[PDB]
């Protein structure tokens, strides 16, 4: 009559409860008795047990988890409700969840056969959508109706499930119960959809996708556009309309990024200077103290590009960024600088952009002929499920606080260069559409590459006649690098040598100081200062703005894209971005002199026969 | 659409062929059907279908007599004459004076050469013919005649036909949302002749859709529902 | 799919392949066995044979450069009747995983990737065009001239970087493919008039002519000897080497070969680019940008694979330089 001992489950619950207390770290000091400490303050209900340590402490167990992970999950969570009664301040009907991590062996979304249901797997993919968060009923408390008793602890399975038996010999309604909803047990529930990662696609195939279901404190870890790495169990799900047809669903329990740039755990100078491991911090200091740094980042970022020494500098000063300010009224000064390149064919334009976009993290790359207006900035899509118009993020948004690399910027249509200017001006993106009204932030820096009208750059006209951008856009850049391939026989030997070297030395011909992983660290560090201006530097700046206007003065010479005020607000920015580089906290004449020389070589003189 | 009041919409009927009459009729075809006319089971209004008992093809305007193409010895008499090639030429659209040579070529078009296949390199065995000429020389009469003298034929006008309606079109069904293929003129005229008058007035993007059918004699569709090559 | 199946070759066959690869002209003996119905056209079959091997597949993930295209794009321009479309129709029927497209019957998005309202779920979903369905093989694009400049500027991405970056309503992704175009066009005015300059009969831009690396100008007039020989050949088709040698030689030369450059070959590749500049500068025919210096590599290595040489030497540069020079004349 009485229930049956699911022995394979309870024995595992017991051994897991033992492991939770016996296992200790390098210095005694049982570790799952201190991580389980914060598990009492509200909003925390998931303990994260590593799986490799459960391999050390035991091995007849790991092979039970990794093979019955669905049978024995409802017990590895009760064996955490007992282990945590030693705090006495937890509400007695609260429930906890175990979340594994660091499984040994991975898998692919195409290896998820139907021979894997109920086991413990691990999956990597991208993230496409994210639905909203909901409550989900795990164990209802049916308030009986005729007996006025309480049928209790009834488990739902994908439906409402309406348990129909009462422990009262007089229960006039074995088909009627009004459940309460102030004692029952709810858990959060988010359902997102992941798409096969890029490096796994078999050639000539469209990527598959599946539904993952985050169901805990883990409920908003994954966002759209990320490359997380989920670890849960594959389950089958019926079609509840007729309760058949089944469909596969991934039931994740833990989710973590696929390759942490900093392997510790995943916002000012000190919060980051804490995570700096000893070698990291003794290297960042060494660099910040290095002299001639401004020439060992160029030589170490673009190691396979001979020449154009005045373009690499600008690209660097674009990566470091200026100081973003907010005026008291409510407006805001643009903090980051934009950069455009314009040149002859085959002059290494797309190579700067590819370098920047493969080096930098959170920087997107798009061409111009294969884009749209509602694809760059922001869209509006009808989700018929919610039957509502919602907002989709564009390339200028999912690259926020990063860099957007636009190649072939002058192939875009007339109306697609308008939406981009409306964003490059106010740093925001307005939306006014079917039923949507919003204003979104966009603090990206744009690196654009273009081609002169009719192939070659004609050096007897202004810029406005050599390129087909709009008039407003050409004002919002404030750094141009006109490249001209005056076929020099001495270069055509150098470039030849370098290319053939690279192709004879597949993985070599790239030896440079300050390895690429290190520069990311230095650049994440030194991008948290806000240098100021000393009075002498302010005087220097106003004098330089004096000495720049009059070069364009009448009579002697002529130049292109006449100098205006906006060039001044773009000289303090370059000086601030120069100061950030040397990790200082103030601007000096040493910086402004160079930030003026650069902006001086930028503008060329129109010519005439 | 001929036997309809001047501007009225044609009405349809449903035919439930079954048993042995199946696979007789091809779509886009003149046919004559014999069968009971019943209502559909499951207020008092009723929808009706024709329950076919006999299906006869009347393509030739009389009755399908293609299989009865038997030449007698008294006709072998003519076919064996010295100038059999020259009698037919004169007996093509006799209502039209002159044009003794054009009628000699419009017959070769109806007979057609032979087609090889050496080392796997197809060569077509059909003939294409254009009739550039001044106005009022009875070209749209010659074409209307060669339309009726062909087992499988089609007639199309350059100014009243789009380039996807000649070859093959992909069209959706608002009942199922599924895209299906639908043959054009050149597909429905597979083993026969197609006629396109007013050929200089066809839109220039709707005319390069014939370069494929004139040499390789396939139609290679790669739209967003289908990816195939029909035989034309 | 049959790379594991290459280890499933009879050792009786590897002897045959290695021994056929030793004859002094196995290049001209295999090439001349492509399409045994075209007349001589000796160079175009050389190019279309080197296209079936392709340069090495080097691994540049370390240098942060990205990836490197290894397949060869070929353009055929020339006055009518010169048997261009027959070569495309022959290749398309030879290679597996290929497509055949035309000029006016193909749009900008139909070639790369479109977005369709999925019927059931009423949601926008991505699909693949023609240049992505091939993905391992050849995408024959006939009637290359008669595509308005919109749908022609789309090939700029997929044919040089071997990628495709899509950013539309809800889809923000980045495909990739390993295709190789083989295009055919007519000169402007459809008649090769020798009054104008070579960069004016083609009428293609430079940012598109440089992504090709073998521009074959089928300059063929009414040579009374050529016409007679061709007619004498064509009539013969009315009376009445193997394949499985080529069909297996190719699988082998793909599976177990990786030509690496040398220092004697690398020293003939530098001058072969410093002269190309002075040559192509003046004439006004077709300029040379550094991208060509990579194409030579692509061609040179692809020649070494023909003879299973596993190492690029001098002659494998002189051959694939004479080929690059004697196609525009
Ligand atoms: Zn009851």
């Amino acid at each position: 009559h009485l229930e049956v001992r699911d022995e394979v489950a309870e024995k595992c619950q017991k051994l897991f409860l033992d492991f939770l207390e016996e296992f200790q770290s390098s210095d005694g000091e049982i570790k799952y008795l201190q991580l389980a400490e914060e598990l009492i303050r509200p909003e925390r209900n998931t303990l994260v047990v590593s799986f490799v340590d459960l391999e050390q402490f035991n091995q007849q167990l790991s092979t039970t988890i990794q093979e019955e992970f669905y049978r024995v999950y409802p017990y590895l969570c009760r064996a955490l409700k007992t282990f945590v009664k030693d705090r006495k301040e937890i509400p007695l009907a609260k429930d906890f969840y175990v979340a594994f991590q660091d499984l040994p062996t991975r898998h692919k979304i195409r290896e998820l056969t139907s021979s894997r249901i109920g086991l413990l797997t691990r999956i990597s993919g991208q993230v496409v959508r994210t639905h909203p968060v909901h409550p989900e009923l795990v164990s209802g408390t049916f308030l009986c109706l005729d007996c006025q008793t309480v049928i209790r602890d009834v488990e739902q399975q994908f439906k409402y499930t309406q348990p129909n038996i009462c422990r009262n010999p007089v229960c006039a309604n074995r088909r009627r119960f009004l459940l309460d909803t102030n004692k029952s047990r709810f858990v959060d529930f988010q359902k997102v959809r992941i798409q096969e990662t890029q490096a796994e696609l078999p050639r000539g195939s469209i990527p598959r996708s599946l539904e993952v279901i985050l169901r805990a404190e883990a409920v908003e870890s994954a966002q759209a556009g990320d490359k997380c790495d989920f670890t849960g169990t594959l389950i089958v799900v019926p079609d509840v309309s007729k309760l058949l047809s089944y469909r596969l669903v991934f039931l994740a329990c833990c989710v973590a990024p696929t390759n942490p740039r900093f392997g510790g755990k995943e916002q000012t100078a000190e919060s980051i200077k804490n995570q700096m491991t000893v070698k990291e911090w003794e290297k960042v200091f060494e660099m910040s103290q290095d002299k001639n740094l401004y020439h060992n980042l160029c030589t170490s970022l673009f190691p396979t590009i001979h020449g154009n020494d005045e373009v690499k500098r600008g690209v660097l000063l674009m990566l470091f960024g200026g100081v973003p300010k907010t005026t008291g009224e409510g407006t805001s000064l643009r903090g980051d600088i934009n950069v455009c390149i314009v040149g002859d064919p085959s002059t290494a334009k797309s190579q700067f952009l590819k370098h920047v976009e493969e080096f930098s993290p959170r920087a997107v790359y798009t061409s111009g002929k294969a884009s749209s207006a509602a694809g760059l900035t922001a869209a509006v899509v009808r989700d018929e499920e919610s039957h509502e118009f919602v907002i989709e993020a564009g390339a200028l948004m999912l690259a926020d606080n990063g860099v957007c690399c636009i190649d072939e910027f002058d192939k875009m249509d007339v109306r697609d260069q308008v939406a981009i200017h409306e964003a490059m001006e106010q740093q925001t993106i307005s939306i006014t559409k079917a039923g949507v009204k919003a204003t979104l932030n966009a603090r990206t820096s744009i690196l654009a590459a273009a081609n002169p009208i009719s192939g070659h750059y004609d050096r007897s006209k202004s810029l406005k006649q050599n390129i087909n951008l709009s008039a407003p856009i050409m004002s919002r850049f404030d750094l141009f690098f006109i490249l001209v391939d005056e076929c020099n026989e001495v270069t055509d030997y150098a470039i030849a040598r370098r290319i053939v070297d690279l192709h004879s030395r597949i993985e070599e011909s790239i030896d440079r100081v300050y390895s690429l992983d290190d520069i990311r660290r230095y650049l994440l560090f030194a991008r948290q200062f806000k240098p100021k201006i000393s009075k002498e530097s302010e005087d220097f700046i106003v004098e330089q703005y004096k000495h720049l206007r009059q070069r364009d003065g009448s009579g002697v010479t002529k130049s292109s894209w006449r100098i205006t005020v906006r060039q001044l607000e773009s000289m303090i920015r370059l000086s601030e971005a120069m100061a950030r580089m040397h990790c200082c906290d103030e601007v000096q004449p040493k910086h402004v002199k160079e930030a003026f020389r650069l902006l001086n070589k930028s503008i060329i003189r129109v010519e005439t026969p | 659409s001929d036997q309809v009041p001047v501007g009225n919409i044609p009405r349809s009927i449903t035919v439930l062929v079954e048993g042995e009459n199946t696979r007789i009729a091809q779509p886009g075809d003149h046919v004559s059907v014999t069968g009971i006319f019943l209502p559909i089971l499951r207020g008092l209004l009723s929808e009706t279908y024709l329950e076919a008992h006999r299906i006869v093809k009347m393509n030739k305007s009389e009755d399908d007599e293609s299989g009865a193409g038997e030449l007698t010895r008294e006709e072998l008499r003519q076919i064996a004459e010295e100038d059999f090639y020259e009698k037919l030429a004169a007996s093509i659209a006799p209502e039209i004076y002159g044009h003794e040579d054009v009628k000699k070529a419009l017959l070769l078009l109806l007979v057609g050469g032979v087609d090889q296949s050496p080392r796997g390199m197809k060569i077509r065995g059909n003939i294409n013919i254009c009739l550039m000429g001044d106005p009022g020389v009875a070209k749209s009469q010659l074409l209307s005649y060669i339309d009726r003298l062909a087992p499988r034929s089609q007639y199309t006008t350059g100014r009243g036909s789009s380039g996807v309606g000649l070859t093959a079109a992909v069209l959706r069904d608002s009942v199922s949302g599924e895209l299906t293929l639908e043959g054009g003129a050149l597909v429905l005229a597979d083993q026969g002749v197609c006629c396109i008058d007013e050929f200089d007035k066809m839109a220039e993007a709707d005319r390069t859709a014939i370069h494929e059918v004139m040499e390789q004699q396939t139609i290679s569709i790669a739209k967003a529902g289908i990816l195939t090559t029909l035989n034309a | 799919d049959e790379e594991a199946e290459q280890k499933l070759f009879s050792e009786k066959r590897v002897e045959l392949l290695k021994e056929l690869s030793r004859k002094p002209d196995i290049y001209e003996r295999l090439a001349s066995a492509l399409a045994p119905s075209i007349y001589e056209h000796e160079d175009i079959k050389k190019g279309i044979l080197l296209q079936l091997f392709g340069g090495t597949r080097k691994d540049f993930s370390h240098t942060g450069r990205g990836k490197f295209r290894a397949e060869i794009n070929i353009l055929l321009c020339g006055d009518p009747g010169t048997s261009k479309s027959q070569l495309l129709q022959y290749v398309y029927n030879l290679v597996p995983r290929g497509q055949y497209t035309s000029g006016k019957g193909s749009s900008a998005v139909g070639l790369t990737a479109y977005v369709m309202k999925d019927p059931e779920t009423r949601q926008l979903v991505l699909q693949t065009g023609a240049l992505v369905l091939s993905d391992n093989g050849i995408c024959c694009i006939d009637e290359f001239d008669k595509m308005n400049e919109s749908t022609r500027s789309v090939l700029h991405e997929v044919m040089e970087q071997q990628t495709l970056s899509i950013a539309k309503a809800g889809i923000i992704c980045q495909l990739n493919a390993r295709t190789s175009v083989l295009a055919a066009a007519n000169p402007i005015e459809s008649q090769w008039n020798p009054k104008k300059t070579t960069i004016e009969n083609i009428q293609l831009p430079h940012t598109l002519l440089s992504r090709f690396d073998l521009i074959f100008l089928l300059l063929d007039p009414q040579d009374e000897a050529y016409d007679r020989r061709l007619a004498h050949h064509l009539v013969a088709l009315y009376y009445q080497l193997d394949m499985a040698v080529l069909k297996d030689y190719i699988a082998y030369a793909h599976s177990t070969i990786m030509p690496r450059l040398s220092e004697e070959a690398s020293q003939a590749l530098i001058e072969a680019y410093v002269d190309m500049r002075k040559i192509g500068s003046s004439r006004g025919m077709v300029s040379a940008y550094p991208r060509q210096l990579e194409s030579l590599i692509r061609l040179a290595e692809a020649h070494a694979k023909v003879r299973l040489s596993n190492k690029v030497e001098a002659i494998d540069v002189e051959e694939a330089k004479r080929l690059h020079r004697e196609a525009l004349k």
